[PDB]
RNA sequence: AUGAGGUGGCAAGAAAUGGGCUACAUUUUCUACCCCAGAAAAUUUAGC
RNA sequence: GGACCUGGCGGUGCUUCAUAUCCCUCUAGAGGAGCCUGUUCUGUAAUCGAUAAACCCCGAUCAACCUCACCACCUCUUGCUCAGCCU
């Protein structure tokens, strides 16, 4: 959902979820589940809920609407039960400390002590993501002074457009790794 | 300011000057004299005694400007003209014998009566006196409405329902609109002479 | 001892309001140049 | 008691105009987004606290096991200098 100015989500939401305990069901879900950039988040829930913020986002003041090609609703609480399995299998892996500074979804900062990224990678799962407070975390700073090297390591150029949304001048200096030609033959 | 109040504006007027004196009146040869004893401030850059010079183009150009970037400013007034030029040159290449005659080709004649077609004579005034505001209808000055007409035309120009379409492209569509009594800037000024003539009432209030 | 030290503990939550820091683009952005090129995509606070 | 003089009216209303401050007029913001925050309330035995005095290691940034303040236990003393105290 891309909104305007005169958007309000928790409210539209809340609407969300009146249409499904209408019709009756138990603790419909409809929450914000990706902050991206200002303006643009993802919901994620049940499809009443979101069928009806498509047919009211006028009502709602949602400039576009486009349903993601996913399977379910994830970064909910309806990902609930595979929180458990994921955690058994990191309870083998020893985390190390990372060698860089790498940043969370959960809240959106960084890793800060090794045995703590066991339960957070496990939060992430049932958790909204915070990437425009990552985004601001990484790249905030006072006007005039440099930006660092961004390079998207990984198919596609979502995070290329995520990144020149909240930051233009930190989009200055942004590439991706062309991961389907390469220019030489090594 | 840095000028003295004895420093009198300048007069560019170039023709002014090669007026002979046999037509001089006594009154505009007492000014033409006491003239030469006023101090003169510079003349600024801008105004010039070009023939080519328009000072309504010139006010158009200033008030699109921006940030003090006027050489963007004069790029965006030089491509508009050349763009209804353009334009009506395609349209007077495309239209019949009889149908040439009434195409006017002059990007600046279409500018100013498309300017002259947008300006309001009346308008409303904003004021509160009884705890409620109060719109009451006023005749509009010559300047206040020159001024008005510029103001909408550059408004309804960069409006963002206008997506990706350069500023040459959307001022000359406008202008040609505004030419033949048409597009927005019209309905604006008929709106306002309609919602002044809904509050004819309201006048005894001034 | 209103002086000097040892030991441990002290981590806080809610709204309603005020301010501050960031990006916010087509009159834009990137390269060459420093201006004739190629590509991308209502309230209210101040001022004159 | 007759006639007259000066008035004041800390005067009251209207009439005409000077009628500038202040409105209207012009320009750009602020209503959106994400953070940190001041205030207020409630909480604990305790203080939510302050870094010309910590940590940092692109930019910034949280407690730091810091440190001064505070709570609960204690200890030093004629001691630094006829001491000492950010009362
Ligand atoms: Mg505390």
């Amino acid at each position: 959902v891309l909104g305007q100015p005169q958007s309000k989500f928790n409210f539209a939401c809340l609407e969300a979820r009146e249409h499904c305990k209408s019709l009756g069901i138990e603790n419909p879900v409809c929450e914000v589940s990706n902050y991206l950039f200002p303006d643009c988040r993802v919901i994620s829930g049940h499809q009443e809920a979101l069928r009806f913020l498509q047919k009211n986002s006028s009502k709602f003041h949602f400039r576009r609407t486009r349903m993601l090609p996913v399977s379910g609703a994830f970064h909910t609480r309806l990902m609930e039960p595979a929180v458990e399995p994921l955690t058994q299998a990191l309870k083998a892996v020893d985390i190390k400390k990372p060698l860089v500074s790498v940043y969370s979804n959960v809240h959106a900062h960084r890793y800060r002590h090794p045995g703590h990224i066991h339960k957070l990678l496990a939060q992430q799962l049932v958790s909204p993501v915070k990437w425009e407070q990552t985004m601001h975390a990484i790249y905030e700073r006072k006007k005039g002074r440099g930006f660092p090297q961004t390079f998207e390591v990984g198919p596609g150029r979502q995070l290329g457009a995520i990144l020149k949304s909240c930051n233009m001048q930190a989009w200055k200096s942004y590439s991706a790794v062309d991961v389907l030609q390469t220019l030489e033959h090594v | 300011s840095r000028y003295s109040p004895e420093f009198k504006d300048p007069l560019i007027d170039k023709e002014y000057y090669r007026k002979p004196v046999e037509e001089l009146t006594e009154e505009e040869k007492y000014v033409r004299e006491l003239k030469k004893t006023q101090l003169i401030k510079a003349a600024p850059a801008g105004k010039t005694s070009s023939v080519f010079e328009d000072p309504v183009i010139s006010k158009f150009t200033n008030m699109m400007m921006i940030g003090g970037n006027k050489v963007l400013a004069r790029s965006l007034m030089i491509q508009t003209l050349e763009a209804v030029k353009r334009k009506q040159f395609e349209k007077y290449h495309a239209a019949s014998a009889e149908e040439q005659a009434t195409i006017e080709r002059n990007p600046y004649t279409i500018f100013h009566q498309a300017l002259k077609n947008c300006e309001p004579m009346i308008g409303l005034v904003p004021i509160l006196k009884g705890g409620r505001f109060y719109q009451v209808p006023v005749p509009l000055p010559d300047r206040r409405r020159r001024f008005l007409a510029m103001k909408w035309m550059i408004t309804e120009c960069r409006d963002k329902k206008h997506q990706r379409t350069l500023m040459p492209e959307k001022l000359s569509h406008k202008l040609l609109e505004a030419f033949h009594n048409q597009g927005p800037v019209i309905k604006r000024k008929h709106d306002l002479h309609k919602m002044a003539e809904a509050n004819r009432a309201l006048a005894h209030y001034r």
